[PDB]
């Protein structure tokens, strides 16, 4: 976890960002 | 005169009288949920 921010690691991060009617 | 989403269907319109732009939202709807301990326990209830 990188605390500085949710306790996402930065690898986690650059998972989350590379991802992408009623 | 009418607005359009990603999925074809309508979401915003023209006022044909004056010319200003209306968003269109689907009026609010959704599952009704009870939340229950056992009714052996309890016989309160809290709805979601
Ligand atoms: C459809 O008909 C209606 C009613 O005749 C039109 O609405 C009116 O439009 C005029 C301008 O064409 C508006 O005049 C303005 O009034 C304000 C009042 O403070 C003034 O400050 C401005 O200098 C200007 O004179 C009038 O208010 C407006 N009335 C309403 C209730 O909106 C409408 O424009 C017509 N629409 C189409 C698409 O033809």
């Amino acid at each position: 976890p990188d605390p500085s921010k949710s306790k996402r690691s930065f690898i986690e991060d650059l998972l989350f960002n590379k991802v992408t009617k009623f | 005169q009418f607005g359009r989403d990603i999925a074809d269907t309508t979401d915003a319109v023209r006022d044909p009288q004056t010319l200003e732009i209306l968003d269109i939202t689907p009026c609010s709807f959704g599952g009704v949920s009870v939340i229950t301990p056992g009714t052996n326990t309890s016989n309160e209830v809290a709805v979601l």
